[PDB]
C-alpha cells in the first residue's frame, strides 16, 4: 500500500456537507462511501440521497442516531437515488422511495474491518473510502482548525464520518459540518500511535460498501 | 456503533443554567407565561452539526419543562436558540429525544 492515499485527487470523492441540527451523521457517512465505490466501479462521480437513508432505513431512528452498517445494507438490499432527486431536509419523514422511480444504483454488500487494527484500516482505505466513527463530543474536536489532531478526545465514539485518504501519521476524513469547520470541512487524525482504540476511538467501528 | 444518540441524563451545571437563561425569554414569548422560577434541573447532549441540549427546568410547583435548545459550532458564532419546548412535564418524566 502506498505512502498516501487521497479519494479526492483521484476524483472519488463528493464536495462536504452539512448535517445541520439532525443526528444523521451515519447517513452522511455512509452516503460518502457509496459515492466513493460507484465512482471508482463506474468512472463517474454522483452525489447519492443522505435523506433517503435518514427515512428509510427502519434499523436506525432518523434524527435521534443510528447505524452506518444498517444504512449501507439498505443500499445493498435495494438502492439509492441520487441526491437531486431525493434531497436533504435535516428532518425525518416518511420514506419516499417509491414514489421517485427506480433506484440511481445499488452495491453487493458491507463488509466491516477488523476492529482496533490500524493497518487493517490502511489497507481499505487504499482500496476505496471507508466508514469510520470517532468522539466528536469534545470542544478540541470541534474547535478543531486544522493541522494533524492528536488530541484531547476519548474513545467515547458518537459520530460516523469517511476515511478518504491517508499519510505517514495521520488518516484524512471526510466530515459532515460544513467547509467552515477545520480543514475545509476536512480532518487529520494522528495515527501510530501504538493506541488501539485509536485516537478518538478511530478504530472503534468501520464498514465499507462491497461492488464488485 | 450508534452514532448520534444523546448522552444519559446528566445533572445540570452552570453551563446547564445559563444556557436555559438565554433562551428563557423566547419560551416566555412563545407560550405567553411568564416563568417566575427556571431553574435547570438535567440535560442531555447530542452531537450535530452544532449541539443540541435536553433540558429539564423546574420553572414551578411540582411543575416543569423540557427544553431543546440548538448551540452552533464556535466559528459560527449565533446565538442559542429554542429549537422546541415540552410543557405540563413532571419531575419523574425522563428527558427524551424530540
Amino acid at each position: 500500500i502506498p505512502e498516501y492515499v487521497d479519494w479526492r485527487q483521484k476524483g472519488a470523492v463528493t464536495p462536504v456537507k452539512n448535517q445541520g441540527s439532525c443526528g444523521s451523521c451515519w447517513a452522511f457517512s455512509a452516503v460518502v462511501t457509496i459515492e466513493g465505490i460507484i465512482k471508482i466501479r463506474t468512472g463517474n462521480l454522483n452525489q447519492y440521497s443522505e435523506q433517503e437513508l435518514l427515512d428509510c432505513d427502519r434499523r436506525s431512528y432518523g434524527c435521534n442516531g443510528g447505524y452506518p452498517w444498517s444504512a449501507l445494507q439498505l443500499v445493498a438490499q435495494y438502492g439509492i437515488h441520487y441526491r437531486n432527486t431525493y434531497p436533504y431536509e435535516g428532518v425525518q419523514r416518511y420514506c419516499r422511495s417509491r414514489e421517485k422511480g427506480p433506484y440511481a444504483a445499488k452495491t453487493d454488500g458491507v463488509r466491516q474491518v477488523q476492529p482496533y487494527n490500524q493497518g487493517a484500516l490502511l489497507y481499505s482505505i487504499a482500496n476505496q473510502p471507508v466508514s469510520v466513527v470517532l468522539q466528536a463530543a469534545g470542544k478540541d474536536f470541534q474547535l478543531y482548525r486544522g493541522g494533524i489532531f492528536v488530541g484531547p478526545c476519548g474513545n467515547k465514539v458518537d459520530h460516523a464520518v469517511a476515511a478518504v485518504g491517508y499519510g505517514p501519521n495521520y488518516i484524512l476524513i471526510k466530515n459532515s459540518w460544513g467547509t467552515g469547520w477545520g480543514e475545509n470541512g476536512y480532518i487529520r487524525i494522528k495515527r501510530g500511535t501504538g493506541n488501539s482504540y485509536g485516537v478518538c476511538g478511530l478504530y472503534t467501528s468501520s464498514f465499507y460498501p462491497v461492488k464488485n | 456503533m450508534m452514532s448520534g444518540a444523546p448522552s444519559a441524563t446528566q445533572p445540570a451545571t452552570a453551563e446547564t443554567q445559563h444556557i436555559a437563561d438565554q433562551v428563557r425569554s423566547q419560551l416566555e414569548e412563545k407560550y405567553n407565561k411568564k416563568f417566575p422560577v427556571f431553574k435547570a434541573v438535567s440535560f442531555k447532549s447530542q452531537v450535530v452539526a452544532g449541539t443540541n441540549y435536553f433540558i429539564k427546568v423546574h420553572v414551578g410547583d411540582e411543575d416543569f419543562v423540557h427544553l431543546r435548545v440548538f448551540q452552533s459550532l464556535p466559528h459560527e458564532n449565533k446565538p442559542l436558540t429554542l429549537s422546541n419546548y415540552q410543557t405540563n412535564k413532571a419531575k419523574h418524566d425522563e428527558l427524551t429525544y424530540f
